[PDB]
């Protein structure tokens, strides 16, 4: 504990990200909501808005 | 205002061996990188020592004015060097008033 | 649990001592790092061995 700053210890969590290659299954709290077809409609497929 | 010179030369440069002499974080190096320095040679290296406060040390950058770069220490703007600072809250200051 | 100095050393492209010897990265890297001091849980003062 009577180090300096530069030589204390430090804690690393490194979260890597795995792009949409595979079904997705880490998807965030967003809600569903039910498809429409035939009509011109903003779409959001896991996260591709188009 | 008195800030000393060291003139290095005539010697090989190992660069991974400041780490473990000063606590400080990383190196701000303008010009080149902090971690090509041990793939490449120069021809004479300076060492400028000094201290100021946690305010001023944002003006030991190239193209900065304030009070620091006026009259006590400016650097150029073609810099190429590395500025390195740490803390030193137990060596440089006293109870009573260091002066 | 790393040192103070090699936090710098976990990025894309870095070299140094952990970055070639302990713990590498992509150059093509995507996600996030966090780092925190943990100088209270982490540290002894006979030495953390």
């Amino acid at each position: 504990p009577t180090y300096g700053v530069g030589h204390q210890p430090y804690r690393v969590v490194v979260l890597s990200f795995e792009l949409l290659h595979a079904p997705a299954t880490v998807c965030g709290p967003k809600k569903s909501t039910n498809l429409v077809k035939n009509k011109c409609v903003n779409f959001n497929f896991n996260g591709l808005t188009g | 205002y008195a800030w000393n010179r060291k003139r290095i030369s005539n010697c090989v440069a190992d660069y991974s061996v400041i780490y473990n002499f000063a606590p400080f974080f990383a190196f701000k190096c303008y010009g080149v990188s902090p971690t090509k320095l041990n793939d490449l040679c120069f021809t004479n290296v300076y060492a400028d020592s000094f201290v100021i406060r946690g305010n001023e040390v944002s003006q030991i950058a190239p193209g900065q004015t304030g009070n620091i770069a006026d009259y006590n220490y400016k650097l150029p703007d073609d810099f190429t060097g590395c500025v390195i600072a740490w803390n030193s809250n137990k060596l440089d200051s006293k109870p009573s008033g260091n002066y």
